[PDB]
């Protein structure tokens, strides 16, 4: 007659590492490393990626006549970037502060595009000009969110606009670089111009540089393209005596502050919901580790180079 | 037939901890689930604490188009090295660590239930070393089930026991 | 009435680890200084290790006037966030270990007492196995004394003993 | 007879937890979380911030006319930052690197204010020009630091600055930018000017930018305002022909390299003195880890999201 | 003379733990080969673990030339301070802990020994509480390699001890 | 007789520390903090540094006639910084862009010169212009990689460069800022002159900065010197009426991503080899931490503050 003390073990082949041995059987164990992706680029906590397919980001803000379509997305939680859309500057140029302007539109709340002046108010020049780089139908036009000014005679011009919201306003706009001295008497009526941005007592003086570059689209002349955001409850002034392409439409918005991001990726928008984006796809993220990507958005587990981590939660599996 | 120190035992299949008797009724495997329970309550929660404290913050990277401004680049790239080193490091050792205890703490559980049944038994029964008890006397189902239950009677079995000893004696 | 294995002492008051007695003379508590005053020193240590050896960086930060820059700004918030997550979950998780181990710690300290104690009396005494000795023999202040100093004589009682056994036996 | 092996238990309502038990009841434990502050910002080791009240720091550096009143603060060890203060630029105008002029002053050493030249020492040329937008008392004036020159009819003036000392010198001086070419002319005695500063071989060259902007005080033209350190033993040489507002006062320095730092703080400043401070108040910083506040200048414990952090010390109090 | 309790031995000179034996035909010391080749083969794990998971990123850093862009300085400045602060205090803690758990296995990995032992030989010697057992029966070099080889019999030596246990009774 | 149970003691003299306790005697025990150099400079992975002696990087990739010297190293694993080296500009200016410069070249792979067009092509101009502060041998020269150019009577003048490699292209040219008008029009035959790189749509127009600088070498005009990179498969088109000196020759380069670096460093090279250098010396390190310093550049144990850090192996050395 006996009785004996003793411990389960177990058809269970998983094994784990110790400090004090390698690979040891076990009756049971928990992986707490997240190693698969979904394979789909989703919007996060409900809230979508910004999707501008064959837009860029310039381009769709401009107000270029072949972006005339995604909805007014009044949100969202960060950007899909294209590296190769087709549609971007048509009147050629270069655009200044591209990556702040990235950053600052990487997620947004509030989004509506709003008036900020009439041209047709305007006395002693002419507005709307167009061209053919900028086509609308066949015929030529000009951006949507821009409004060319011309023909002034070297006599300045005026334009308030104004941020009355509690938000942030978001402008864009451009300076004409003529392409020599005949051309620039042609439009404006002067030999050189200026044109002056005033924030109450800060200013800028914009001027523009004169001179031929390489015939682009029929063009030896370009626009620099410029862009700002004006603060709550504000007012900016602008004189021109000429060269000013100015801002007619702009954009009230909100920023969250930690902020959504860039997402460069090949995979396609999809319908499904995630905590946690990254451009090999999404994660379920309830795990404290991942190692699938290094570039993440999102709450998401650390990144770390293990190929797996089991702890154990059974005994020593030796029958 | 053998006990813990030999190792671990196919047969018990409803808990970790537990228990073989051997008597003229039979035989069989009988897991204690007071000590078993007590044991998954705990693992439990060592395994929730390690997962479930991890809730961190909100973050975004990037991976810019950018030979044009380096510093920051640069800064940036070291950062994510730094945080990988970090944390691999860091959280392979923690996984190593943590496996070496809990297999202590199973041990530990196992040699408790011994010494709670060797200290119920003393001299009415024989330490065979092995993880078994040689009892000194004759042993029905009742007298197993108290032993599992902790409540062995040492003075109601001592004499039969001590005629036996000294029968080995001689 | 009862050792450590049902719980700890109310009545205990001058330090960690200590013997309950009984005999003719009367009962009482008294603490093991020596084993007590060596585990503070330890945890003590312990403690004054974990902080002190913080002794950190002159750091100092920045919450700018600032929609200008932004890509550093950017980095800068990044950067706030993984050492928060680095500290927050790494020291979590350390008091969680650390405390599991002073814990550990005490159990320990406390289970040698009784295996001193026992290996002293052997068979002189029966273990009662809830951290209680009943002895076999009469027990004077000067024997439970000699017990609590390590000086108790095994062979000074063992006749008085053995007698004993063979009663309990008949 | 018996003896018995036992431990302490105790009347202490402290819990803590472990790896395997949520809340055990202790003997004994200790916070390693330090959770409170002391309402006041503090000198730093005895060093005190600097605390312009009123005053911007870049109205103070130029010597505005309103600033005239906090001692030469030798040194401090961090700035207070107010984000209203009224006393800034006194002649509108716009100041060119202002975040990195904070971070340079951030935490200084020795400080003392120093003359850079003499204008009573130059010819054809006139000095201390005045202004109505700066005044003195009642009576128009100008900073206290800058020196505006006028009246050179087009011809060339110079200026040498030396740094003979170990430690940096701080500069600063504006360019006046004019309303039209007929003020240019006026003041200046020609359509367009030149300033040059020479640091030996390396130059820059300021040119005004002409035009006019919003009527702000009383003025469309507008000063900018510059500044720059001057390394140990070294010199620069300016030329100029116009629009020069130029710098007669500048500051020997010496930055510490953990330098100080900036403030946003609704307290205010208090006699006593801490080694870690935050805009909440000061910290008890023995211990190894804070709750308080994230942004932090000094010797600080680490900052964590934890509400409490309970080492065990004695025993489970299983009465 | 004394065993583990009192401390080491400066005599035992092939390995980590083991015996020493007394007897008629003389007296030696003896390592316990199986028992000292696994710890060692444990903690030429544990040091390699602790040593080869570091492998860490290509780095490359800056020291400067630069009251040129300050706001980059000084984040970079930050950056470096709070790495230090991180790797200088996990890893001081690391070592304290790590060294304390090495030295606990070193003596977990003794007792067993005393255990195994203790086990084998019961009643047939007399625990003197010390590390030693004194026998009670008379010990030849083939029953003390018994003992080490772990096949010492005892029903072999039961009845010699028997008449010795009654003769210190008397 | 008797038999019993113990573990070895020895006559090892090193200490560890513990949780519990300061200083424990043990058996055995392990280093695992590296606490010395080897007190060189030395290749990195058998790549060794770039050297440049006497000469600046810019000196050198300028083509000074006094950097006539190293041979093209092809390629480079760090760059050993020299604070002053003589051969810097010999012509007095400014450099534009050094510290993205550096951090360019820090660590390149295949690194060739290449000549981007012949000046021997080009009518109604003169090339290879000459000046003393930049000589040859005791005979006025130029920069070898840069070709002046000059008297083309305000007429305008071109330049298309190639890069038809997968690699980029490093370019490097500069702009003449001229003392007066009367020197403007004596060299390149007008008062004021535009130069213009069109990178496609891209452009950038460079006018020169007149006026007299303090003379240095004799000179009181400067240049201002800039450096480019050249995307794979592009193309610059650059049209100038005056102040350009022209990029004549380039150098394709590759960088590696975990790039080279920059150390400053009083040793000098050696032909040994190393994961991991310091300013101080190389590493052994297949230890996990060090105490040697703070920047490294390779594959470095980490760097921390402890004197040594002992890990037990043996045993509780108490005879
Ligand atoms: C801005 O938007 C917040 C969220 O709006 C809701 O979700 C988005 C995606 C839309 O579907 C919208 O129509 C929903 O109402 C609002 O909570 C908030 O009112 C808005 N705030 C302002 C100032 O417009
Ligand atoms: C600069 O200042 C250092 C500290 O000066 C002392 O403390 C400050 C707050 C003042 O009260 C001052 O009068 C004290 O002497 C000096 O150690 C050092 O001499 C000074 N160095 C130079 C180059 O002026
Ligand atoms: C560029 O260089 C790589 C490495 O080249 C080898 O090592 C250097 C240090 C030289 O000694 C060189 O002659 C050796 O061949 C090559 O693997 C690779 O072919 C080269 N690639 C290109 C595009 O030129």
């Amino acid at each position: 007659d006996r009785i004996c003390i003793g411990y389960q073990a177990n058809q269970n082949n998983q094994t784990v590492n110790t400090l004090l041995e390698q690979n040891v059987p076990v009756t049971g164990a928990q992986e707490i490393l997240e190693t698969n992706h979904n394979g789909k680029l989703c919007s996060l906590n409900g809230v979508p990626p910004l999707d501008l397919q064959s837009c860029t980001l310039a381009g769709w803000l401009l107000g270029n006549p072949n972006c005339d379509n995604l909805l007014e997305a009044e949100e969202w939680s960060y950007i899909k970037i294209n590296e190769n859309a087709p549609d971007d500057l048509c009147f050629p140029g270069n655009f200044e502060n591209l990556q702040d302007l990235l950053l600052e539109m990487s997620g947004v709340q509030n989004f509506t595009k709003v008036k900020l002046f009439n041209p047709q108010s305007m006395t002693g020049v002419t507005t709307n000009n167009v061209d053919q780089t900028c086509p609308f139908e066949g015929k030529p036009s000009f951006y949507r969110n821009l409004n060319w000014i011309q023909g002034n005679s070297g006599l300045p011009f005026n334009i308030e606009i104004k941020n009355p919201t509690s938000n942030p306003l978001l402008l864009l706009w451009g300076i004409h670089n003529t392409k020599d001295a005949a051309q620039q008497r042609n439009l404006y009526g002067n030999d050189y111009s200026y044109t002056i941005f005033n924030f109450g007592e800060k200013s800028e003086e914009f001027r523009p540089d004169i001179g031929q570059r390489d015939e682009i689209k029929a063009h030896q002349d370009r626009i620099d393209y410029y862009w700002g955001s004006l603060p709550a409850q504000s007012t900016l002034r602008i004189e021109s005596t000429g060269n000013l392409i100015a801002p007619e439409y702009g954009f009230y918005y909100k920023r969250k502050e930690g902020k959504g991001g860039l997402m460069k990726s090949k995979l396609p928008i999809s319908d499904c919901s995630t905590k946690c984006q990254t451009p090999l796809g999404a994660l379920n993220s309830t795990l404290p580790f991942q190692n699938v990507h290094q570039q993440t958005i999102g709450n998401c587990p650390k990144y770390v180079k293990a190929t797996s981590l089991m702890l154990a939660t059974g005994l020593r599996n030796n029958p | 037939i053998a006990g813990f120190i030999e190792g671990g035992w196919q047969g018990m299949i409803d808990g970790w901890y537990g228990y073989h008797h051997e008597n003229q009724e039979g035989s069989g495997y009988a897991a204690d689930k007071e000590a078993t329970q007590k044991a998954v309550d705990g693992i439990t929660n060592k395994v929730n604490s390690i997962i479930d404290k991890m809730n961190s913050q909100f973050e975004s990277n990037i991976k810019e188009f950018n030979r044009l401004e380096l510093r920051i680049q640069h800064l940036s790239d070291r950062v994510d090295d730094a945080l990988l080193d970090i944390w691999s490091y860091n959280t392979e050792l923690l996984v190593l660590l943590e496996n070496e205890r809990t297999l202590d703490f199973h041990d530990a559980n196992v040699k408790n239930l011994f010494e709670k049944v060797k200290a119920q038994l003393k001299d009415n029964a024989i330490d065979e070393g092995n993880g078994c008890f040689l009892l000194l006397h004759k042993c029905n189902n009742s007298c197993m089930d108290d032993i599992k239950n902790g409540t062995y009677k040492y003075m109601d079995y001592r004499e039969e026991s001590h005629i036996e000893k000294q029968k080995i004696d001689s």
